């Protein structure tokens, strides 16, 4: 799903970057480990939708921090 | 028994770093003696720094007869439910796991002058996992049957303030080591993928083995 | 600072072997530590031997403000006389070789409870070797200026009997390795062909003591 | 016979962990030999406990000259249904089976202070599948012909309190072991595909071992 | 403390194979509990032994608070000098070696009912290697100091003569084994070329571990 992996590529950078912005290094390898998937451009959907409700709650509690 | 060294340049208002520049002792051992933790001691060094202060050992070592020997439960009754919140993304010891409980027996051996020793066994559960930082946590016990050991907090009391912090000292890392060495074998490693201040990424057994759990209870105020 | 675990126990009879037992503590290692030889005590010792013998510390740490520090002359004055006859027949230094001289000056402080120290130089020169076995033979140095040392002497037996040993040990120890670091670099190894030892190895062994007015013991 | 180890420390007040750090005894060994369950027990065990009660054998040991030795039927009377009711989705004996009927004789041969000794024949049936908790059953049997062996419940509640404790327990033990064993035979393994609680996946063989079927009936109450 | 079989057996005039057949208890096992020797037993044993005797254990178990504990040193003086005379051809210790001294020092923590213990130091020597036999020989040790212990004789002496024949056993079969010890990492192996009368070949390392040494002194006469 080009678009899904479009979408979820933005928010995993999205939350590398705002990792980065915290000073807290990170790579898109590792967030993809968070994932724990092989290849984000080929996944089901409702893995796409599986991995936003991770990367959305992470991206949420760095805020916090 | 403890060297008194905190106590005597606290008392000289002298620094560490300026003494171990008069008695030639390296600055972090000599800074480790300083405090009560360190367990082995040079005749050098207490030569030295009875010199230095021109005092007797008497002064330097301070000795109660009474003699306290923990021993902890070989199996406790430790229930830790796992809760997958993000350790990995969030380096909280709340984020990795829970403790449902953790209930275990202390026996304390305590011993006065005559080899008379007296047992007193501590009912010690799991209570909160205290935040002290944003950073780290520190897990908090009590003792059940403290009131039964009231005898045993009239012969903690009876010590010195400085022999009570060291024995506090003791306690609270004897349970911090076991309680880690419990939970690191119970919880898998939860690495943490994401490093906090970019200094470095730590594994949830590192944070639990750091996170330091003291007991609470009224036999140990201070 | 004198460790009298042993002469607690020569007081109270009390075997090494049972105070061991009875305080959980290695034999060797309260042994070792019974003289004060050890350089390093554990807390949990003294706390056990305290608690054990119903002393304070203070009857276990013995320490006399007074300190003692002795420094050697970087390069002493010495000549050897190397005869490698005789080492053959057993181990015996004195055949293989000999120091025709020795002498050097020992820098020794002896620091007061008073922050000021008193410095005094002497001087020791190879006086002739002590034939403590056929196999080891102690090298014996003599103080030319006993003069100068008169208050030191004064100094070494204002210390307790215990503490003059330690001293009289040490010096002894520091100046056996300054004398056979100084003479092994100038000998040959001769092969103990009368388990396997090369005269070198003796070198090591063999040690030296200060025969002097100054230090008796 | 058991030793009094468990009446002796309740009178004491004292706990085992705190004997076992006494008299150098393994805790989990010394807790097992509390219990009057361990059928061995070693001489530098009772010289230890001996000596730390300060006591002698007569109260550490409790003897009765009336032995109780149980056989049980070869071949029972044994009818067990199969309702394979979603076993391994809830992992409940009910749901695995249900015993129709199981009936056999317990022949008792209890023996006096002289050779002298009495059989007593138990025509014992199973009544019911009382469940414990949602998670275990325990099989209940009934003595048939109790009021004939009236004289075997004479001689039962002629004993301590503590070796009829000890009786209820070899005989419930037996039976157990025993009926365990003619079920796991009669019926095939039905695995429980999810583990229970997710904590472990137990077989119904695991389970019908792990019940235990203690024998009701009016000669043996406590 | 000991069972008391073999005096409850003397009295009875039974043999142990008429007990083992009457008990359905192994004779070899039974045979061997019989002597104070054995450290384990079973419940179903002291059960079964009780009831036969028709006694309560306080018969069947001798008990005294006064326990004797032994160490030894890790260290000993020994010395012991190699004399081959054809130990290969005539199977004699003697013609393998001989024992120029051995002496060392065997502590002994006696405590009485209350948990003060008295500690006895025993400085013990090699006197003589006593010849049993013509095929074997027995070592004989002896207290230089048991003069200073004639309290320690007082307690022994103070027990049941039961009791102070298996202080006697346990003593000498301590101290065998460890002389055997020694000697055998002192000696290297001079294996018996020749079967000893021909029945078996047996290295000098299982003759002194076969050689049994009991001490001799006026502490321990029985």
């Amino acid at each position: 799903s080009d678009n899904d992996i479009t979408e979820l590529e933005e928010r995993i950078n999205q939350f590398v970057n705002l990792s980065q912005e915290k000073g807290r290094d990170a790579t898109i390898d590792k967030t993809m480990r968070w994932l724990k998937i092989s290849n984000i451009n080929k996944l089901s959907q409702k893995q796409i939708a599986e991995a936003h409700q991770k990367l959305d709650a992470g991206l949420k509690q760095l805020d916090s921090e | 028994i403890r060297n008194r060294l905190s106590e005597l340049l606290s008392e000289r208002g002298l620094k560490i770093s300026r003494v171990a520049k008069d008695v030639k002792i390296a600055r972090s051992s000599l800074t480790s003696m300083a405090q009560n933790d360190s367990e082995m001691i040079r005749y050098d060094a207490i030569d030295k720094l009875c010199s230095y202060l021109h005092i007797s050992p008497s002064e330097f070592f301070e000795h109660n007869p009474i003699n306290f020997d923990f021993t902890f439960d070989e199996e406790p009754n430790y229930k830790i439910n796992d809760v997958f919140e993000g350790f990995e993304v969030t380096a909280n010891i709340t984020h990795a796991f829970s403790i449902e409980n953790f209930d275990f027996e202390i026996l304390v051996d305590v011993e006065l002058d005559n080899r008379q020793k007296l047992n007193f066994d501590l009912d010690v559960s799991y209570k909160e996992t205290e935040k002290i930082t944003n950073s780290q946590h520190r897990f908090i016990f009590t003792i059940k049957n403290e009131d039964e050991n009231i005898g045993l907090k009239k012969y903690v009391d009876s010590l010195s303030a400085g022999l009570k912090n060291l024995l506090f000292k003791k306690i609270n890392q004897k349970l911090s080591g076991y309680v880690s060495e419990i939970i690191v074998k119970n919880i898998d490693d939860i690495e943490e993928l994401f490093p906090n201040k970019g200094e470095k990424s730590t594994t949830l057994h590192k944070e639990i083995l750091q996170t330091d759990s003291r007991l609470s209870s009224d036999i140990f105020k201070e």
